């Protein structure tokens, strides 16, 4: 629930497309194992598509590590220091694919609830209401009542 | 003394035509020699030993009986295969400057 859960406002990296889009994601950590039903899908994915991911997204550093495991995971590191750890536990190669390039599309900042759905750091053009807009002026600036 | 083992990569000889042709009148000569029927289990021995000892690689049981005539045995024998390990392949298949990959086995 939101009460029971951290929160934040919409917000950019670094201004991320202000000037330029800088794909946020920076690192990609498989962990695979030769042998094991779990990283079947694992497996075929780096035969079969990480190295297409790996050209398509040249900024993003992809460390396959071939061990032991009976867990394969992901571990998706972002320019803003975000570790994000996912597992590939018996996923095939088109659920592994879409949470890959769901990573690489992804900001580095937490997925929790955002307080608001847009973010302004002009959101006035014309003054912010106050409450004297709006309200005529008086003569000499005599407030109500006033004798002289 | 155990031999050292073989690897199962196997290049086709260029001269494989004029090898298998050779073997051919060697164990059976006639016109479209491709197509002698090896229905004759002496003669069929005879040649796919022959084939094995002098090219290192051996018609597999499974792949035996499918090998009827010279024509299969020449597609079977052209057909090449290598043996190295997914770690030299995945690092042969020209990996991109940002993809590392490492083996702890």
């Amino acid at each position: 629930t939101a009460r029971g859960t951290p929160s934040r406002f919409l917000a950019s990296v670094l201004h991320n497309g202000l000037g330029r889009y800088v794909q946020q994601l920076q690192r990609l950590s498989f962990s695979v194992s030769r042998d094991g039903a779990s990283s079947r899908g694992a497996r075929e994915f780096v035969e079969r598509e990480v190295i297409d991911f790996a050209r398509r997204n040249p900024g993003v550093v992809i460390y396959v590590n071939s061990r032991p495991c009976c867990v394969p995971r992901v571990v998706a590191e972002y320019l803003n220091g975000a570790v994000r750890e996912e597992s590939i536990h018996c996923k095939s190669v088109e659920e592994i694919s879409t949470l890959v390039q769901k990573l690489a599309d992804q900001s580095g900042l937490d997925v929790i609830r955002i307080r608001k759905p847009f973010h302004t750091d002009n959101p006035s053009i014309q003054g912010q209401w106050h409450p004297f807009t709006n309200k005529p002026t008086t003569f000499r600036g005599l407030r109500p009542r006033e004798v002289q | 003394v155990c031999p050292p083992l073989r690897s199962r990569a196997y290049t086709p000889p260029e001269d494989l035509q004029s090898r298998l042709e050779s073997y051919v009148k060697e164990v059976f000569l006639p016109s479209n020699w491709q197509d002698i029927s090896l229905e004759d289990s002496r003669l069929k021995f005879n040649l796919l030993a022959h084939l094995a000892d002098d090219l290192g690689h051996v018609v597999p049981n499974s792949r035996l009986h499918q090998m009827c005539r010279v024509r299969d045995v020449l597609d079977f024998y052209n057909v090449p295969i290598q043996d190295r390990s997914k770690f030299d392949e995945l690092s042969a298949s020209n990996l991109p400057p940002n993809l590392k990959i490492t083996w702890s086995y």
